[PDB]
């Protein structure tokens, strides 16, 4: 990856006049952003190369003077608790409640209806990624952006980018559309997400998951209740090969010694189990973090 | 009279409230085995962690808690405290440690910190004990108790009874027979080898001698006289083969000394108004009322409609095997059926059909596996249903015809 | 990764801002509140028969539960309106009792109950001036002894997204005791009543009573709203017709929705108001009189130099002309009375376009228009006595003379006898002087030749292209239909598209200079059934080895692997090729 | 000591006749699982030739529950009733000769 | 409240003796199944009733948590104060000891009766055999009375119990049927004409429902009916065979409308829908059993029969996609990879032909011998 990222940049993109004059085709459009944006309505604007420097300029240029929680949703750690955390602490200057997502969200829908002229808003870069989507994920941002005090910006990158909008749910942010073309690479995409020539984010799981029987998908929530309920102990050095075969044997999740080797030495090749020789010589199963473990299986049951 | 209310009040409790009857059979070697242990490691210091295995309905609480009786009889009351304990309640470690603190009387000291290390929780406990000393563990339902996140109460327990050397006895009482191999292997390697328990039933001719011992009016006296007519009515319809031939149906399915509680349960409730001494016909109709089919009664109530709509079930296995099917072909083999049929009673027309499906899908002999033409899943054997049409008593010729042609 | 900076109102921008930016509020604001009063008018028909049901269903319970489910319409996105409107009236001659669930803020079931028990907490605790479940039958109990006990209602806005365990569960709470707390649910039904016995089964089906009724199907909503709202001469903003066909094809093509079209109507507003400096005097006549007289004159330059205005230059005679190019003084004075002819041109249009409505839609078949809207449509896109439509309603209205056509005559002079004085002055009194002609109605070749008359002076007189027959139009009227539609419903598959296969931006590109991206994508669909990975890094090896050896070989080699796997990150990340797992490697073709 | 043969050594003959079923059916498909009906009507048939009553699955599943409480073998749940998954916990020769040394 | 009985004397003669008297101890756990319309809480109710034993009746269906489930218990069981908290199990086994100590109920049978125990039954794997034990885990002369409407077969816990007691409350009989289906309060009739009617309308209709509450609603509504023409005409025969044409179509009756308007394309979407749906092996290319149901195809072969249906003006715009998400959420179409991506999924059809005919005829398009043929 850095090695290969080294090359990046060497010499020569075959056409920069055009591509500085194309950028310079949209300054004169944000005026009508600011503008457009204080009755109410919401951008998004779509495009096949890089706006979000844009972007930058443009909150540089005219957000001297108001909050904004700058949003990235190319690398995989920000979900929307996030945002609802950073948004409660670094905007209302104090912390709110905990029990849930939907009560942090009406709670923070609550402050703003009392407090005038607040004047806060956000914008997000990449609204559309494998991370930021989802039917709860999305409509809290929609609920949340639907007030008169809160005006979003988005990029939507994909070709099935307005597939996760239906009316009701496109009637909380006014949408209008804008038409940008910049074809800048996407370097915080391509640099934070991954590389193929080479812990492990959410696609790859997500692909060995959808790729497999249910029942494997059902060992792995095993082994990883397993490896999640015993993180804090440092005398944990895995289970043995019998100990998950009969732990895997009591919920019917496989017959055989030899189908759950099998299934063993082929996730092995996906590297998300390492085996330990201990001082037995018998090999013990521990995978490669902790709470990058808990998002899976809990959104695999919401 | 006295006796009626008498004989019902005292065969009553130690019939089906399991109370403590003093007649034990088949387990005295056990018994024994228990008792010594119980009394070195209860007189002395010493601690050492018995466990119990059996089947269900069979021994364990009766031997111990007969066991503890008799321990407690001897004195030096011995201060030994014992606590109970259950599988089922305390789920968690926070409650079980809140629940030893109940058993234990310690809330006249308030010890109102949680302590992060629960080793040092338990050997406070037992510290503050021990200032204030022998106990005695009785861990009922062990198999719900090897189901913790950490396993603290499983593990510290044993950890104590070897290092603190306070006088205990962790015993357990399971019903599953693998508690070794369930038990993670930290504390199956620790402790848990203290001499293991097995525990199974025996022979027939004995078990009609303590059908015998069970049902006969005990060695307290209501008034001696019924005593005396009772057992004997209970040794004469012992002797009658028809209530032998109703045990031993009775011992092939259930070895169990439970379902006998049961069974003749049931049949004195039936004496009391008239005949106090009773017949092997009422023991067979009290045999008779614990149901064998529980199905038939479900099947024999249905509608005809059901009726010819499970038989098409049925019929839906013999053509096109084996798929969990949906409601579209039930209603082209229900419509072929009624078109072989010359007469327009039965041609009932689709949205009273989906009627008898939603009524069938409450008693769960067709299971979900969309929302209605899906995927249909029946569970059931042909047999009871064959059974089931000859029984049904205002059964039509139709679905008559359709049995036959099946 | 989500930084936030700490900081730690009138700017619109000749066309001077405060004054344009005041009128842009006065205008939307007044267009948004009309708008809303004219919604709560029209379903007055249908909830005052509602609470009519819901009177006689609560009033006789001294076993059953009454429903009334609504067929509202596939627009979800305007049902929070009619159920405001529904909630201000059930709680004005129904009870102080209303509850409305959302179905997205209960899941299951304790959900439900918890935020069901808070809404009426805070409706009975304001008028009268919590997990638990019979609780609330205690509230009932407490809270309303007297008043004869007034039913509590719960308004389910979405029956179909409702999970049905819940709702199941809830039914039959409900439904264990309604001895205290009578409940009358009333679940809005987004599409017809088959659905409630889908998603209920037949128990629970079985356990209430259900009474539909209908809504406002929504082409005769729009029909209103579009005829109140900028058929009127009252509002001083109109619409150019192809923007209204864009906008009233994307409501009856994609949306079915009327929301969606006040916000394309409040666009264009707002983008008209910006677009061009003399849309400041969009007002009414006397607001337009105030300062036409005083104004910057390179405005008036441009009132000048507008072409519509300078087609009226051209149509006229020099020697005023040359006063009237470049002075101020006597350009106010022309303007002002070309401002009150667009009002009068207004005014005589639209009552005798509504005239024509109804002379028209008495027809057999109707073949100029189905409806009101589409009127301004075809007097508009063609020359109206041009077209074929227009003359086949002329050669219609020939042999239709009988005494339907006398009696409609009636009954639309009867209409628009209410429209007499209602425009209450006609800019050729135009009232009495067709009415003139519409008096010998009542005393069979009467009918023919005041028919000829009528439609000749009427049609030929007035009813015409509002922008040749008009100079100075440009101030009411906007039009630029490719822009706004971009704006308001995009196509980025369409862009992708474009910018890909041809991304000629002014020098030489179209049918290898300047992409990456573009020769990575244009080379994938040169091989245009699958591909596997090597193969395709050799072929945009050889092109853009061509594109080298056009302006070493292992350096190259690495560089050009490079930019080929930024340039295919890009290539699965934009909604192209999704990977192909556990193979040697492919890509797959997702997108033809 | 093992506590699965003298548990079988114990068994009620219904027990030890569903067990007969169990590996009668599973010499049929040699496999390790089986569904209840296969191993009812196996049972069914073993009923027949020992001369005892009709087995109804009542009893039948009673007795199912009593050998997978005892972890004989490893049961499914009995909602699914008719389409239980039955496992056997022990090794087969040992319940051949459990119930072969008498 | 009135009639305890109405033959079905064996089982509740059967039940009340199995009570006993107060002073002595009785069952554990007794289990009554039986069908919906068997009168198991009917039976019960006016059983209890009689003799005042003092009781706790629940349902499950109202306690949809554990804890609420035993805060009523207690709170209905201490009047026979506040609100006596519990929020676990082994806070109920432990405040029922005190509660159970009054000298209304010291002795006496106490009986939790538990009504819809089948809901109780995904409470949780705790409360179930828990509550089965109760006379022993506590012991304070307790019976937990179940009822429910499924087999006990699927009830237990899949480890074992201690076993109830288990009726089965019969159905009703055909005869009883013509009995205690309201043989007494006819008001205005002799009891034989009303006999006559429903014992007419009975052997008619044993074989839909024999639950007694509906056909009590369904005697209520069409004996009115029948008994206008008596009262008003004047011969039980001859408005009998009146009375029968009548109840055909009551039978049958007991939906306004199936035609929904939609916006144009909306329309061609489910049409396409449809028709990639339901005949869908590859027959793509001629072009340009059915009884299994629908089966699931992914979006661009809808774009591509979306092209060869519709007028070629269409363009891949925001919202003809935003439209065929919304109709999703109108249940019209369903997708079927539940989490396959945000791209374009299997969406499988789920509406019925007739609705689908009226759809397409409405924009002039007949296509049956086009859907399958
Ligand atoms: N050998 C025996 N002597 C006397 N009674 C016995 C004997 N074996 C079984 N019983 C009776 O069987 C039942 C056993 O109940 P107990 O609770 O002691 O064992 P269990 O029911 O298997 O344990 P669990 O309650 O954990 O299942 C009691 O009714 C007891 O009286
Ligand atoms: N023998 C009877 N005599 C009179 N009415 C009866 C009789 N049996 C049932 N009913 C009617 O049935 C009602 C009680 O219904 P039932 O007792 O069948 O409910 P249930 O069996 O508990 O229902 P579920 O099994 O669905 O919970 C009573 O209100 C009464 O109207």
């Amino acid at each position: 990856q850095q090695t290969l990222r080294n090359l990046l940049s060497k010499v020569s993109p075959s056409f920069s006049a055009e591509l500085k004059q194309l950028n310079q085709q949209y300054e004169k459009l944000f005026h009508k952003w600011m503008l457009q944006l204080h009755l109410g309505f919401n951008i998004v604007l779509y495009g096949l190369g890089s706006k979000r420097d844009l972007l930058e300029r443009f909150r540089t240029t005219m957000l001297q003077d108001s909050i904004h929680v700058v949003i990235n949703g190319f690398f995989p750690g920000i979900s929307v608790k996030s945002v609802l955390n950073s948004i409660t602490e670094e905007v209302l200057d104090h912390m709110g409640t905990f029990r849930s997502i939907l009560d942090q969200l009406d709670w923070i829908v609550n402050k703003f209806k009392e407090d005038s002229s607040l004047e806060l808003f956000l914008l997000i870069h990449n609204l559309d990624s494998q991370m930021l989507r989802g039917e709860k994920s999305q409509q809290i941002i929609g609920q949340l952006s639907s007030l008169h005090n809160i005006y979003l910006i988005a990029s939507i990158d994909h070709l099935n980018a307005p597939l996760m909008w239906d009316h009701a749910k496109q009637s909380l942010f006014n949408w209008l559309w804008y038409e940008t073309t910049t074809y800048s690479p996407y370097t915080e995409e391509t640099s934070y997400e991954n590389s193929l020539l080479v812990s492990l984010p959410l696609s790859s799981l997500t692909h060995v998951l959808r790729s497999l029987t249910p029942n494997a998908r059902g060992i792995f929530r095993l082994l990883i209740k397993y490896q999640l309920d015993n993180q804090d102990n440092p005398s944990y050095i895995g289970l043995s090969f019998q100990d998950f075969y009969q732990q895997c044997r009591e919920a019917f999740l496989v017959n055989s010694d030899l189908t759950l080797r099998a299934q063993l030495t082929e996730f092995r090749d996906h590297k998300l189990i390492r085996t330990k020789k201990g001082t037995d010589g018998v090999e013990y199963l521990l995978i490669p973090d902790n709470g990058t473990l808990t998002d899976f299986l809990e959104k695999e049951e919401e | 009279t006295e006796c009626l209310s008498q004989v019902q009040r005292i065969l009553r409790e130690r019939f089906c409230r399991q109370s403590p009857h003093s007649n034990l059979f088949g387990v005295q070697v056990q018994y024994k085995h228990l008792s010594e242990l119980l009394k070195r490691t209860a007189l002395h210091g010493e601690s050492n962690s018995v466990l119990i295995i059996g089947p269900r309905g069979s021994g364990k609480t009766m031997l111990i808690n007969h066991a503890l009786k008799e321990l407690m009889e001897i004195e030096e009351s011995e201060n030994v405290l014992q606590v109970h304990l259950n599988g089922l309640l305390q789920i968690n470690d926070k409650i079980a440690l809140k629940e030893i603190t109940r058993q234990l009387n310690l809330e006249n000291v308030v010890g109102d910190k949680v302590f992060g290390s629960f080793a040092e929780n338990l050997s406070f406990l037992l510290e503050a004990l021990k200032k204030g000393c022998p106990v005695i563990f009785i861990l009922d339902e062990f198999d719900l108790f090897a189901h913790h996140k950490n396993q603290t109460l499983l593990y510290n327990l044993f950890d104590i009874s070897q290092s603190a050397q306070t006088p205990i006895a962790v015993i357990g009482l399971t019903c599953r027979l693998d508690i070794l191999e369930l038990l993670e292997k930290r504390v199956k390697s620790r402790f848990s080898h203290r001499q293991i328990h097995l525990m199974n039933s025996f022979g027939f001719p004995q078990y009609v001698k303590i059908f015998k011992e069970q049902l006969s009016l005990p060695a307290e006296f209501p008034d001696k006289v019924f005593a005396e007519k009772w057992n004997e009515n209970v040794q004469y319809l012992s002797e009658d083969r028809s209530v032998q031939e109703v045990l031993q149906k009775h011992f092939n399915i259930s070895k169990n000394l439970r379902s006998l509680h049961m069974l003749l349960m049931l049949a004195l409730n039936r004496v009391t108004a008239s005949h106090p001494f009773m017949t092997a016909v009422d023991l067979m109709e009290a045999s008779q009322l614990c149901s064998m089919d529980s199905k038939a009664n479900i099947v024999h109530g249905l509608s005809v409609l059901e009726i010819c709509l499970i038989i098409a079930m049925k019929h839906l296995n013999d053509i096109y095997e084996e798929e969990p099917f949906n409601f579209q072909m039930v209603y082209n083999e229900f419509q072929k059926f009624v078109q072989r049929k010359a007469h327009s009673v039965y041609n009932f027309e689709k949205p009273v059909v989906m009627k008898a499906f939603e009524h069938l899908q409450q008693l769960e002999l067709i299971k979900p596996m969309q929302r209605e033409y899906q995927l249909m899943k029946l569970l059931l054997d042909n047999t009871q249903i064959m059974n089931a049409l000859q029984k049904y008593p205002n059964c039509p010729t139709d679905v008559r015809q359709w049995a036959t042609s099946s | 990764g989500c930084f936030v900076f700490k900081p730690n109102e009138d700017y619109f921008n000749p066309e001077d801002s405060k004054l344009r930016f005041e009128t842009y509020q006065l205008i939307w604001q007044q267009m948004k509140s009309e708008n809303e009063r004219l919604q709560e008018e029209l379903n007055k028909n249908l909830f005052d028969n509602l609470i009519e049901f819901l009177q006689k269903s609560h009033s006789g319970f001294q076993r059953e539960i009454p429903t009334a489910a609504l067929v509202l319409g596939v627009n979800v996105t305007d049902h929070d309106l009619t159920f405001g409107s529904l909630t201000e009236a059930l709680q004005n001659n129904v009870t102080p009792y209303v509850v409305s669930l959302q179905a997205k803020d209960c899941p299951d079931m304790k959900h439900f109950l918890q935020k069901l028990i808070s809404q009426l907490m805070d409706c009975c605790v304001d008028i009268k001036s919590q997990k638990t479940d019979p609780k609330m039958l205690s509230k009932k109990r407490t809270t309303s002894s007297q008043w004869q006990s007034p039913p509590v209602v719960v308004i389910l806005k979405d029956m179909e997204s409702f999970a049905t365990k819940v709702l199941q569960d809830f039914i039959i709470i409900s439904s264990q005791h309604l001895h205290e707390f009578p409940l009358i649910l009333i679940f809005g039904i987004a599409t017809s009543p088959i659905i409630i016995h889908r998603l209920l089964p037949h128990a629970v089906s079985s356990l209430l009573c259900i009474e539909l009724f209908q809504s406002l199907s929504c082409k005769e909503h729009l029909t209103t709203v579009l005829d109140k709202l900028l058929l009127t001469t009252q509002f001083p903003f109109k619409i150019n017709e192809k923007v209204l066909q864009v906008l009233t094809n994307i409501f009856l093509y994609h949306d079915f929705s009327v929301q969606n079209f006040i916000k394309g109507l409040q666009l264009s507003l707002l983008e008209h108001f910006y677009s061009q400096p003399l849309s400041v005097l969009c007002c009414n006549l006397p607001e337009a009189k105030r300062r036409i007289n005083f104004l910057s004159n390179n405005q008036c330059e441009n009132i000048r130099r507008l072409p519509s205005f300078r087609r009226y230059v051209e149509k006229q005679a020099s020697e005023k002309q040359v006063a009237l190019l470049t002075n101020e003084r006597y350009l106010k004075e022309e303007t002002q009375l070309l401002l009150e002819n667009l009002h009068v041109y207004h005014m005589n249009y639209f009552l005798v376009l509504r005239c024509l409505h109804k002379f028209t839609s008495s027809l057999p078949k109707y073949p100029l228009g189905r409806q009101i809207r589409e009127l301004y449509c075809t007097c508009l896109e063609k020359n109206i006595w041009d077209s074929e439509e227009y003359a086949s309603v002329l050669q219609l209205l020939r042999m239709l003379a009988k005494d339907e056509l006398m009696t409609i005559l009636e009954k639309c002079f009867k209409v628009f006898k209410s429209y007499c004085e209602n425009h209450l002055g006609s800019t050729a009194k135009r009232i009495e002087e067709f009415l003139a002609q519409f008096q010998s109605l009542d005393e069979k070749f009467e009918v023919l030749r005041e028919n000829v008359v009528n439609f000749i002076d009427c049609l030929v007189r007035e009813y015409l292209l509002p922008p040749e027959t008009q100079p100075l139009h440009e101030v009411v009227y906007f039009s630029a239909a490719h822009a706004l539609r971009e704006h308001l419903n995009a196509a980025p598959r369409i862009a992708l598209h474009t910018a890909l296969n041809n991304p000629y931006y002014y020098l030489k590109n179209e049918a290898n200079i300047a992409p990456d991206i573009c020769i990575a994508y244009k080379l994938h669909l040169e091989c245009s059934r699958l591909i596997n990975l090597v193969d395709w890094s050799e072929a945009f090896a050889t092109v853009v080895t061509a594109a080298e050896k056009m302006d070493t070989s292992e350096e190259m080699n690495e560089i050009i692997h490079a930019r080929f796997i930024r340039a295919v990150s890009e290539l699965e990340l934009l909604g192209f090729i999704k990977p192909t797992k556990q193979k040697t490697d492919h890509v797959a073709r997702l997108t033809w | 000591s093992s506590s699965y043969i003298t548990a079988i050594k114990n068994s009620s003959v219904l027990e030890q006749s569903f067990l007969r079923a169990i590996l009668a059916e599973f010499r049929r498909s040699g496999l390790e699982e089986a569904t209840f009906q296969q191993i009812y009507s196996q049972h069914v048939a073993l009923c027949r030739m020992e001369g005892l009553p009709y087995p109804t699955m009542s009893e039948t599943m009673a007795v199912c529950s009593h050998l997978g409480s005892c972890r004989l073998l490893l049961v499914e749940p009995s909602r699914n009733d008719l389409l239980l998954r039955v496992r056997l916990n022990v090794s087969q020769d040992d319940v051949l000769y459990a119930l072969k040394d008498e | 409240l009135e009639n305890v009985v109405l033959c079905r004397e064996s089982q509740v003669s059967i039940l009340q003796s199995l009570f006993g008297e107060r002073h002595h101890f009785s069952f554990p756990s007794i289990f009554i199944y039986g069908h919906t319309a068997s009168g198991k809480t009917y039976v019960t109710q006016t059983l209890l009733k009689t003799l005042e034993l003092p009781h706790v009746f629940v349902n499950c269906v109202e306690c949809f948590t554990l804890r609420l489930l035993l805060e009523q218990i207690l709170n209905k069981l201490n009047h026979l104060s506040t609100e006596i908290t519990c929020e676990t199990f082994n806070d109920f086994v432990r405040l029922f000891k005190q509660v159970t100590t009054a000298e209304n109920l010291k002795d006496q049978t106490v009986y939790i009766v538990l009504d819809k125990a089948e809901y109780l039954r995904d409470m949780e794997a705790n409360l179930l055999p828990g509550f089965l034990r109760l006379q022993e885990l506590a012991d304070r002369n307790v019976t937990v009375l179940f009822l429910s409407e499924i087999v006990w077969e699927k009830f237990r816990p899949n480890t074992g119990c201690f076993e109830p007691f288990v009726l089965y409350f019969p159905d009703y009989s055909i005869g009883n049927l013509q009995k205690i289906l309201s043989h007494d309060h006819p008001p205005e009739y002799s009891a034989d004409f009303y006999a006559a009617y429903i014992n007419i309308l009975l052997g008619v209709f044993y074989t839909v429902c024999r639950d007694l509450k509906e056909l009590r609603h369904l005697a209520v509504l069409n004996f009115p009916k029948y008994c206008e023409p008596v009262v008003k005409g004047e011969d039980t025969r001859k408005l009998w065979r009146n009375i029968e044409p009548h109840l055909k179509k009551a039978m049958q009756t007991v939906s306004a409308h199936t035609h929904v308007e939609l916006p144009y394309y909306s329309k061609f979407i489910l049409i396409a829908a449809y028709l990639a749906s339901y005949n869908p092996a590859r027959t793509d290319k001629r072009f340009f059993n059915h009884l299994l149901g629908p089966k699931p195809f992914p979006l661009d072969r809808l774009l591509a029969i979306l092209y060869s249906i519709v007028d070629s003006r269409v363009a891949p715009t925001a919202n003809i996609f935003s439209q065929i998400t919304s109709l999703v959420t109108l249940q019209l179409l369903t997708l079927v990879g539940h989490d396959d991506q945000l791209d374009g999924p299997k969406y499988k059809c789920t509406v019925s032909l007739d609705f689908i005919r009226a759809i397409a005829r409405t924009v002039n398009f007949d296509i049956i011998k086009y859907l399958y043929d």
